[PDB]
């Protein structure tokens, strides 16, 4: 019979297992013999402390470096103020150590951890290439909890290298199976922040992961977007309990909070369910996301049901991980088709937005071509606008099976006049749809100002393949 | 940028 962990504080690890159902069901896992053995994550942040008395037993040198300082030893920098804290505390949440009397343990706590100390400097674009491409045949998973400034005006994502870095990975990362890239979705929900203007979290190669309070609400920190693909615990008010992890200066804390906890804790349980299948491709992983997430007992206004039977939240993308279920379906799972990719340029002249703009398309997804699509994965509407300010302007797709989209809601403090250029915005939320018949692009000025601008190019790019669907 | 999460 399994033993679950005797550490101190496994205890007041409300998230990872309990009899009220409020947890990411990680026991079961570890009841069906997946603690992570074998499987290597590395943290990209600014550091690791990598002789934590909970994180020693599991540190792997092979899954770290420091791109700051440009040596191999990603030790934080010590400072007064703790600034250095961040990538202690996400490595503690994957890979805590198990059974020691210390802190409390990870997810996946007999899998390698490491970390990568970049943000601790100048973050430029090789700097984020060099992270994301480190050891990709010996890192399995990838995790960041960082990205463009939250401030509700921003919009920016990989240049050129981190991009490259991106398409590496995926295609000849971890031995031609693809690096797993999980990011947390951002902390701009003060901001009114969208995470679709995040072209990390954005983008179709990485698990974007959004956070629940304990209670199954929305926290305050909270960014909203169709790129989000599923959902973990964190924290949300006082009264709601918190993040239990590893902290600088070999301490532990049961105060982590924001999305930085969630995109680790994705991360350990995608580490389990790799132990569970190491066959599984990049993109294999994020089809068992949206197959075994579960919305039920999570708080949000915009739940809707999508063309193929499944629930899914701008805030919360599928739901809640399952990582019993992530695990159990891993083990027999057939691995997906060869991805295609549909490009369709839907304008035939530019497009004044004016007040509202409604572009209507019926596509028929490369018919008779060798990238014809009938099973959706990711979507993404690629835009190019002028608008005199870009937060007034609200965004919305439609699916042909009527799967609404909210590709950008408005963002008050958003009051750049550049516009967007080649804009990605991506949707998960018709993944599994048949997206042949009529899209619908809305753009609509969501104030009373006498807003003015032009839409000028939009391809409609699908990706997916044309077998193997399952009953809605 | 890159800000901390
Ligand atoms: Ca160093
Ligand atoms: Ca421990
Ligand atoms: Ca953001
Ligand atoms: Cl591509
Ligand atoms: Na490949
Ligand atoms: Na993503
Ligand atoms: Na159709």
């Amino acid at each position: 019979v399994y033993q679950e962990p005797t550490d101190p504080k496994f205890p007041q690890q409300w998230y990872l297992s309990g009899v009220t159902q409020r947890d990411l069901n990680v026991k079961a896992a570890w009841a069906q013999g997946y603690t992570g053995h074998g499987i290597v994550v590395s943290i990209l942040d600014d550091g690791i402390e990598k002789n934590h008395p909970d994180l020693a037993g599991n540190y792997d040198p092979g899954a770290s470096f420091d791109v700051n300082d440009q040596d191999p030893d990603p030790q934080p920098r010590y400072t007064q103020m703790n600034d250095n804290r961040h990538g202690t505390r996400c490595a503690g949440e994957v890979a805590a150590v198990a059974n020691n009397g210390v802190c409390g343990v990870g997810v996946a706590y007999n899998a390698r951890i490491g970390g990568v100390r970049m943000l601790d400097g100048e973050v430029t674009d090789a700097v984020e290439a060099r992270s994301l491409g480190l050891n990709p045949n010996h890192i399995h998973i990838y995790s960041a909890s960082w990205g463009p400034e939250d401030d509700g005006k921003t919009v920016d994502g990989p240049a050129r290298l981190a991009e490259e870095a991106f398409f590496r990975g995926v295609s000849q990362g971890r031995g031609g199976l693809g690096s797993i890239f999980v990011w947390a979705s951002g902390n701009g929900g003060r901001e009114h922040d969208s995470c679709n203007c995040d072209g990390y979290t954005n983008s179709i190669y990485t698990l974007s992961i959004s956070s629940a309070t304990q209670f199954g609400n929305v926290p305050w920190y909270s960014e909203a977007c169709s790129s989000t693909l599923a959902t973990t615990y964190s924290s949300g008010n006082q009264n709601e309990k918190q993040i239990v992890t590893t902290d600088l200066r070999q301490k532990c804390t049961e105060s982590h909070t924001g999305t930085s906890a969630s995109a680790p804790l994705a991360a350990g349980i995608i580490a389990l369910t790799l132990e569970a299948n190491k066959n599984l491709t990049w993109r294999d992983m994020q089809h068992l996301v949206v197959q075994t997430s579960k919305p039920a007992h999570l708080n949000a206004n915009d739940w809707a049901t999508n063309g193929v039977g499944r629930k899914v939240s701008h805030s919360y993308g599928y739901g809640l991980l399952d990582a019993g279920a992530m695990v159990a379906l891993a083990q027999n799972w057939t691995t997906v088709a060869p991805q295609r990719k549909c490009i369709i340029d839907i304008l035939t002249e530019p497009k004044d937005i004016g007040k509202r703009l409604e572009v209507r398309k019926t596509v028929t997804a490369c018919l008779g071509e060798p990238n014809h699509i009938t099973r959706l994965e990711h979507a993404q509407a690629r835009l190019t606008l002028s608008y005199n300010r870009r937060g007034d302007l609200a965004i919305h797709l439609v699916s042909p099976m009527g799967t609404r989209s909210t590709l950008l809601a408005a963002r008050p403090h958003d009051y750049s006049a550049d516009g967007f250029n080649d804009w990605a915005f991506m949707t998960t939320h018709s993944w599994d749809e048949d997206p042949s018949g009529e899209w619908v692009l809305e753009i609509e000025n969501t104030s009373e100002a006498n807003n003015y601008g032009t839409l000028t190019k939009f391809t409609l790019v699908l990706y997916g393949t044309a077998s193997g669907s399952l009953v809605p | 940028x890159x800000v901390x999460g």
